[PDB]
């Protein structure tokens, strides 16, 4: 969002994070998103003590 | 002079501006052959005359 506002030519030096995510867009959404996938066992380690 | 009543709305855009430096990134390319001759204009990597 900050890179597609600089690349319109507002000048943001001033503006707070907060509002600098308050700004218009127009018809654009930029979003991201953190995940992680599970898997099933695949390989299994076991070591005994006598 | 005295004219009939006149209401005007106006709407204009805030042409925000960067201005327009001379380009740089240009590449003369000149050839010689027995087609095509003349400027080319191969802007884009992909199309080619054939």
């Amino acid at each position: 969002q900050k890179s597609y506002l600089k690349s319109k030519g507002v000048d943001l030096s001033y503006m707070t994070l907060q509002e600098i995510k308050e700004a218009n867009t127009g018809s654009k959404v930029f979003l991201k998103a953190k995940i992680k996938v599970l898997d099933a066992m695949e390989d299994i380690d076991l070591s005994i003590e006598i | 002079a005295i004219g009939l009543p006149s209401i005007n709305i106006s709407f204009k855009e805030l042409a925000t501006t960067v201005k327009e430096r001379s380009a740089r990134g240009i590449i003369a390319m000149v050839l010689k052959d027995a087609k095509a001759l003349g400027l080319n204009e191969i802007h884009e990597k992909e199309d080619i005359p054939v």
